[PDB]
């Protein structure tokens, strides 16, 4: 209703906005780590196959 | 007459900031009797409205 | 007004960028690091068995 308010939303919306961009980011760290460790398990078990 | 026109050489193009890629600035006009009349309920909108800055 | 709302959006959205694109810089470096430590993990397998 006033300056003020308008003064809090801007910071609201841009605080929620990098919170959320850095949340994902780090979902995605996560999953990306989690593709790292299958894809590595998934090639050494197959390749094993082989080598024996 | 107006709004029966086409808007290709009575504006000019810098006005609508492109600086930021979250703001979206709509160049919509209204009567003279209260050209500044929407100058009292235009703040509720969100985040960062420049202010002090718009006219005619 | 011309730069309280100019200028701290553009370097807030450069921050996010340069976050983002370490984000794929790590994806690049760390899928580069999973097939090498696959590949020597297998090897490192294999010469073991070679020598039995």
């Amino acid at each position: 209703l006033t300056p003020n308010q308008v003064n809090d939303e801007l910071n609201k919306m841009q605080a929620f906005i990098r919170k959320e961009a850095e949340e994902k980011a780090k979902e995605i760290q996560l999953k990306a780590d989690q593709e790292y460790e299958i894809e590595k398990t998934n090639i050494v078990r197959n390749e094993t196959n082989n080598i024996d | 007459d107006l709004s029966v026109r086409s808007l290709h050489d009575i504006v000019k193009p810098e006005d609508f900031v492109l600086n930021s890629e979250h703001l979206t600035t709509v160049l919509v006009a209204v009567p003279k009797s209260l050209k500044s009349d929407f100058e009292k309920s235009y703040e509720t909108l969100s985040k960062n409205v420049v202010p002090a800055s718009a006219s005619v | 007004s011309q730069k309280n709302g100019i200028a701290t959006l553009l370097q807030a959205e450069k921050e996010a960028h340069e976050i983002v694109s370490k984000a794929r810089k790590y994806r690049q470096d760390k899928l580069k690091q999973a097939k090498t430590d696959a590949a020597k993990e297998i090897d490192s397998y294999k010469i073991q068995k070679d020598k039995e």
